[PDB]
């Protein structure tokens, strides 16, 4: 955790909020209390991620000026957190949870398959620049345990070539269809929904007296 | 940050020459009562030694931290 | 065996010699590492105990084998850094020797 | 009135309310271990080093942090609190290079004593160890941090007593380092404190490298002179040369820090 | 398997103000 | 002149001492050997360095030799380690 | 006996089914008696839930009626505040992602009916920031309640005022932990703080402050319109009410069933979801409430069923509810040694127990699964991980200890023979 | 751990209240160490009386002195401690 | 959209 200046990340790279962007912070401070400036750096950390994946050092700076916070207060937020990136992001930065949950359900499996299709090793990005693969913990989503989050695809019930296929669908065109490829939806029993197949009560069912 | 070297009153000697030694460089002391210092309990007891022994004594009185008062809540006073 | 002196100044051979004779006094040297400006063993005032060689962390002070040394001036007793190193130099073959035999003793 | 009345293992000292485990501890005499509490900083509980046990309580509480409720008697050498030492001790030792006879804080570790005190006979850690990287705060401490035991003394007395608030935590993990960011040197007087605070020999002082070690300095109290402050110090000379000069407390005057000239 | 003279290594420890060698 | 460089000037007394006899200084000065070493390459992030030979070398230390831009050191040594 | 009817069932848009939007939740009625419950008053609402005896829908069991009743305190001139945690970071908790994405009013209301319960300002919800998409489904629906008025000043069309705000997490586990949730808050460093500053008395900006898991904020509002006792009913004894299942790895239909509580976990795996793939005595071992809690062998499987005070008898915890099931086709060894490797790339490292103790146990750990390490120190790692348990100052380092605990405690004999298998081997 | 034999320690005290009772004058704080020795404090004026006893007591021969010392506490008013160890 | 969420928040606000 040490950033030695480097031409490219280095605060030489300018950084400053769109003015469409300059516009969401404000309104990030007045969601928070008034006159608590520091909570809103992790959201406006954020946008400045959503502005540019690199985030360099000079990004960081602006934060902490914008948010008028001791500059070191935004590096060590920044340092703690995994979703901020302090170095160039693939475009399609795709992650795979390969925590005991996925793992069981096979999420290894999933792995193998993508480091061969990006013929790439696990944790850099493709030479194209278009791609970043990178083993991220529980991402939520384990009912649906085989399961890559591609900026918030969240594909979730995947098998193999599922991926192959969207890797592919990322790779040449866009939006592959983001969701759990699996026939079923959202959560539910792959047989069906054992749990509620009535229909829903109405307003003011069996509402309580009183 | 451990205070059991700041419990017993000791009483200590003025300091003397420490010349420079020709052959080999070693510190070399010409005062007998230099490396000795010996330790009283109690300040009245120390007085009594220096008295007694006709040594002059200067008494400096214990200074022992003030009480400072901590609260982990405190500090996470976002007013304060 | 590389060259560079086993000695790292850490004055611990200071503190444990019954006799007061090791005096060590210590700089950083440019290289950066920590090494002993002036070693001075008093021969005259060490009892040969051996604690020393049993304090050292990287062993640089060990008990030689040599017992003949017997010298016709007081002042040639007394040891500086060089004539241990050079005292080291010269019977390193047999030091290393003996330690080999004794440490899984010690 | 507000004189709870709190049991050091019996001694039923009388304290005010709103004072920790640790300094009701104090005033009966017993010494809890402890490591990231200092009087002058702020409570941080990072170490846990200081475990003890309420009686009749399921957990060991942090005595700097709990605030002594009323009649809760302290059991500050029991077979748990102990156990609660000898665990810990474990941790901060498991992940430390021994290099005692290169840290400078040989005889000066508040953390040798309290393994060779408190602590356990022998370790257990048969893995591997981890390192950092020693960065440059400047021409005053030299910070060989891979001693850190992350105490969080140094960030908290870097923004509470000097307002410089540089120093931060970086990362998660075993790999916390609490060094700055970029490399920005510490640079503000009361700089060359963090060296007496820091019970880790992690970042000492540069000048006072390797020329000496504690038990052979003599020390003599007495008097600033740089500034009219008049702040209390202590000159250790060794063999009749000054070695170092470091604070001693005056709480009017001094209380435990000198500034970067002086020392 | 088929006279020395001791002196003080370490350098001086105060330094001295050479006078001014320019008059005054 | 030695290893810390302990020398007596002209004006210097304490220097008769040699007279007729001769002054123990080194040859192998340390200071040089070690920079003579070659930078021990290594794979790993970090390293140990136990002095070479276990119990007869020095309390094991574990170099971090993470950045190209400095070659670890152990503080024991004097050797750098080449990443 | 589980087995809940789907009337009763609390969130009938679960699988969606339903639209999740207004619309779809008017004809689920969520929005029916809202003016009415807060009219009748804060202590009315805290009677309800104490009448329900609910407990903790996180992983932490504890009273909820209690815990909302310690910031019902009178004010102090603070202003007192709802934090509702939608981060769920632990393994098998995918159950919260449904409320959030399938059915996001249940919540809304949830934080309304809960905030006047502890006369709260405003609400915050931390939806963990790896759900961006799942961010987008709430704020449209917290978006389409104050158009409706449903929330805001004079919310209900009642004297009480709330706002309800959405906060981007940011890939932490920890950031779950209810101190260090307020830091992320606050927008320091996400490091928990001590319990004696409790978090009703010191919370969010110095104001009293609240927090709750997702589905506790969620089912207050449905539990006050059908009554404490009808909830309270469900449950068994202390335990009551039905609490979500999410069932992951090993079972033919992995799915989140929010069947009824005190649920023979025989049967659940059995009757819903899917039964154990490979047969139910394919199962090497349960994990009841995800990887915090300590996994329970099939030998008692069957028996136990699934309520925090049945689970605490079997030396478990309920925790998130979350079953996550081995088969006899599993390394356990190296299954639980990944959730080690889970805590390690998670902890804070804010405490020393937790920092090297979890980095320690995941050393030892993988040299288990490799069989290198001798059968000796089998029985250290439990002497390690009982320092871990009680000197951490979070629960997480508690959390690490128990998956340690309960492999040498069930599966010493296997670890053992990986350590004689290398052994053999030379 | 030392291996206490508690029968001497409970001997001794014994003998110390012996001591105590025999010689009310002269003789103060008798205590039986830890560490399984005895050590009769007597005023100094009992340093004739409180010996001869020991040496020419049927119940207590104490025939031969092992060491007489002095410890210096300079802190104590009474400088010295005279130890007088028999066997 | 990577900006949708924050654009709802706006809104809100
Ligand atoms: C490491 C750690 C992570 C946690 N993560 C979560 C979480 O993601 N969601 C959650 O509701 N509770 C989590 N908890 C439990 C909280 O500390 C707290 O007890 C709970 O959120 C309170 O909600 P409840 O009282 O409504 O159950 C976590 C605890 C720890 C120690
Ligand atoms: S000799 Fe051994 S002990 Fe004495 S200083 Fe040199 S190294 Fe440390
Ligand atoms: S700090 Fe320096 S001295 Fe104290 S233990 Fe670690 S290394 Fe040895
Ligand atoms: S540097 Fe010294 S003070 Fe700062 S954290 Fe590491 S140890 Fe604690
Ligand atoms: S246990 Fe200590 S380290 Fe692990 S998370 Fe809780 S606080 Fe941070
Ligand atoms: S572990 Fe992969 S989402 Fe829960
Ligand atoms: S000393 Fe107890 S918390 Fe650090
Ligand atoms: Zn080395």
């Amino acid at each position: 955790f040490v950033h030695r200046d480097t031409p490219e990340n280095n605060p030489d790279t300018p950084f400053d909020f769109t003015p469409e962007n300059y516009k969401r912070i404000e309104a990030i401070v007045k969601n928070y209390p008034e006159g608590h400036q520091a909570a809103a750096v992790l959201p406006v950390l954020d946008l400045a991620q959503r502005q540019n994946g690199w985030l360099p050092i000079s990004a960081m700076n602006k934060v902490a000026e914008v948010l008028q916070v001791p500059p070191m207060r935004v590096y060590e937020v920044a340092t703690f957190y995994t979703m901020y990136n302090r170095k160039p992001v693939g475009k399609y930065h795709i992650q795979v949870c390969t925590t005991t949950p996925c793992m069981l359900r096979d999420s290894d499996s999933i792995l193998e398959t993508l480091q061969r299709k990006l013929g790439i090793k696990v944790g850099e990005t493709t030479p194209d620049k278009l791609f970043t693969l990178i083993e991220v913990e529980c991402l939520g989503a384990c009912v649906n345990a085989p399961m890559v989050q591609i900026n918030d695809n969240y594909y979730e019930d995947l098998t193999p070539k599922d991926i192959e296929e969207i890797i592919d669908e990322l790779k040449a065109g866009k939006v592959p269809k983001p969701g759990p490829r699996s026939g079923r939806f959202c959560c539910e029993p792959a047989g069906g929904l054992t749990s509620l197949t009535e229909p829903p009560k109405g307003p003011g069912f069996g509402v309580q007296a009183g | 940050s451990g205070v059991n070297n700041t419990k017993k009153w000791k009483m200590e000697f003025d300091t003397r020459e420490r010349w420079e030694n020709p052959l080999m460089g070693w510190a070399s002391t010409a005062d007998p009562l230099s490396n000795m210092v010996l330790t009283f309990s109690a300040k009245e007891d120390a007085i009594a030694f220096a008295e007694k022994n006709g040594w002059s004594y200067d008494v400096e009185e214990k200074k022992v931290p003030k009480p400072k008062s901590k609260s982990y809540g405190a500090n996470f006073s976002w007013n304060k | 065996p590389s060259g560079e002196e086993r000695c790292i100044a850490c004055k611990l051979c200071e503190a444990i010699c019954p006799a007061q004779a090791i005096t060590i006094e210590a700089e950083p040297r440019a290289d950066g590492s920590r090494r002993t400006t002036r070693y001075d063993i008093d021969m005259t005032k060490c009892i040969y105990c051996g604690f020393c060689q049993e304090a050292c962390p990287v062993d640089a002070i060990v008990e030689g084998p040599n017992f003949e040394f017997s010298t016709e001036t007081h002042e040639e007793l007394l040891y500086n850094k060089e004539k241990l190193l050079n005292n080291g130099d010269k019977w390193e073959a047999e030091i290393a020797a003996n330690i080999q035999a004794d440490y899984l003793y010690r | 009135s507000n004189l709870i009345e709190v049991f050091v293992d019996g001694q039923s000292v009388m304290v005010e309310p709103g004072t920790t485990v640790l300094q009701a501890c104090e005033k009966v005499g017993m010494q809890i271990p402890r490591f990231c509490y200092h009087e002058r900083l702020s409570v941080a509980g990072n170490c846990r080093m200081c475990l003890v046990e309420i009686e009749k309580a399921p957990k060991v509480v942090a005595a700097c942090a709990m605030p002594v409720m009323k009649g809760w008697n302290i059991l500050t050498n029991s077979e748990k609190s102990k156990k609660a030492r000898e665990g810990v001790m474990e941790f901060l030792l498991a992940n430390h290079p021994l290099d005692c006879p290169i840290c400078d804080q040989g005889g000066e570790c508040d953390l040798q004593d309290q393994s060779m005190m408190f602590g356990s006979d022998r370790s257990r850690f048969l893995e591997g160890k981890r390192a950092v990287e020693d960065k440059n705060i400047g021409p005053l401490v030299k910070t060989i941090m891979t001693r850190c035991i992350q105490c969080t003394r140094c960030i908290r007395f870097a923004s509470e007593i000097a307002g410089v608030d540089d120093l931060g935590t970086t990362g998660r993990g075993n790999d916390m380092q609490v060094g700055t960011y970029i490399e920005k040197m510490f640079m503000s007087e009361l700089s060359g404190n963090v060296i007496d605070i820091c019970p880790v020999g992690a970042l000492t002082s540069k000048p006072y490298a390797f020329t000496a070690r504690p038990w052979e300095t003599r020390k003599t109290e007495s008097i600033d002179v740089m500034d009219a402050v008049g702040s209390n110090i202590v000159v250790s000379t060794r063999t009749g040369e000054v070695m170092r000069i470091l604070p001693r407390m005056h709480e009017d005057i001094n209380e435990e820090w000198i500034s970067d000239k002086t020392r | 398997p088929t006279q020395y003279v001791p002196y003080s290594t370490t350098r001086k420890k105060i330094h001295e103000w050479v006078p001014p060698s320019t008059p005054y | 002149i030695t290893h810390t460089g302990q020398v007596y000037d002209e004006k210097d007394y304490r220097r008769v001492r040699f007279v007729d006899r001769q002054k123990e200084v080194n040859e192998n000065f340390a200071i040089d050997l070690i920079a003579q070493q070659p930078v021990n390459e290594v794979e790993h992030r970090i390293i140990a360095c136990d002095g070479g030979g276990g119990a007869l070398g020095h309390p094991k230390v574990y170099i971090n030799l993470d950045k190209e831009t400095k070659t670890g050191t152990c503080g024991y040594c004097g050797l750098q380690f080449k990443q | 006996f589980g087995s809940l009817k789907d009337e009763d069932r609390i969130f009938t848009n679960l699988y969606g089914r339903h639209d999740w939007r207004l619309k779809g939740a008017l004809r689920r009625g969520d929005w029916y008696k809202t003016k009415e419950i807060l009219l009748k008053g804060p202590d009315w609402i805290l009677g309800e839930m104490k009448t329900s005896g609910l407990r903790g829908r996180g992983g932490a069991g504890f009273p909820t009626g209690l815990k909302w009743s310690f910031m019902n305190k009178p004010s102090d001139g603070r202003p007192k505040y709802l934090v509702v945690n939608a981060d769920e970071g632990e393994p098998g908790t995918c159950k919260d992602r449904e409320i959030m994405r399938h059915d996001p009013h249940k919540l809304v209301e949830g934080c309304l009916v809960g905030g006047r319960a502890m006369g709260a300002r405003a609400a915050y919800i931390y939806i963990r920031g790896e759900f961006y998409n799942e961010a987008s489904n709430l704020q449209v629906a917290i978006r389409e309640a104050y158009e409706a008025g449903l929330i805001g000043k004079n919310a209900c069309g009642s004297d009480y005022d709330f706002d309800v705000f959405v906060v981007r997490g940011a890939g932490a586990y920890i950031c779950g932990e209810e101190t260090a949730l307020i830091e992320s808050i606050e927008g320091k460093q996400g490091k928990p703080r001590l319990k004696p500053p409790f978090p009703a008395d010191v919370g969010v900006f110095g104001c009293p402050t609240t927090v709750a898991n997702v589905e506790t904020v969620a089912v207050s509002p449905t539990i006050c319109r059908r009554g404490g006792t009808w909830f309270a009913g469900f449950g068994r004894e202390r335990n009551s009410g039905t609490k979500l299942f999410n069932i992951s790895g090993h079972v033919n239909h992995p799915c989140t069933v929010e069947e009824e509580m005190s649920v023979p976990l025989k049967e659940l795996i059995e009757k819903h979801a899917g039964g154990v793939t490979g047969g139910w005595d394919n199962l090497l071992a349960v994990i009841p409430g995800g990887s915090s809690t300590p996994l329970i062998p099939k030998s008692v499987c069957e028996t136990v069923l699934m309520d925090f005070d049945a689970l605490v008898q079997a030396q478990t915890g309920l925790g998130t509810a979350a079953v996550i099931v081995m088969d006899r086709s599993t390394d356990i060894v190296k299954a639980i040694a990944r959730l080690i490797e889970f805590y390690k790339h998670e902890s804070c490292g804010q405490c020393t127990p937790c920092r090297e103790g979890v980095d320690w146990m995941n050393k030892v750990m993988a040299r288990f699964v490799k069989g290198d390490a001798r059968p000796a120190e089998i029985d250290s790692l439990w002497e390690i991980s009982k320092q871990i348990e009680g000197h951490t100052i979070c629960a997480l380092g508690d959390g690490a200890a128990w998956p340690v605990q309960g492999l040498i405690r069930h599966f010493r004999p296997e670890l053992e023979d990986r350590m004689q298998r290398f052994a053999q081997q030379h | 751990v030392r291996p206490r034999s508690d029968v001497t320690h409970k001997q001794l005290s014994a003998f110390g209240e012996y001591v105590a009772e025999i010689l009310p004058k002269y003789v103060q704080q008798v205590q039986v160490s830890c560490l399984d020795e005895l050590e009769i404090c007597i005023h100094p004026d009992g340093v004739i009386p409180t010996l001869t006893f020991l040496r020419d007591h049927t119940n207590a021969q104490f025939k031969s002195l092992a060491d007489l010392t002095a410890v210096d506490v300079p802190t104590r008013q009474n400088r010295f401690e005279i130890v007088y160890n028999l066997l | 959209n990577t900006y949708t969420f924050l654009d709802l928040n706006l809104d809100l606000s």
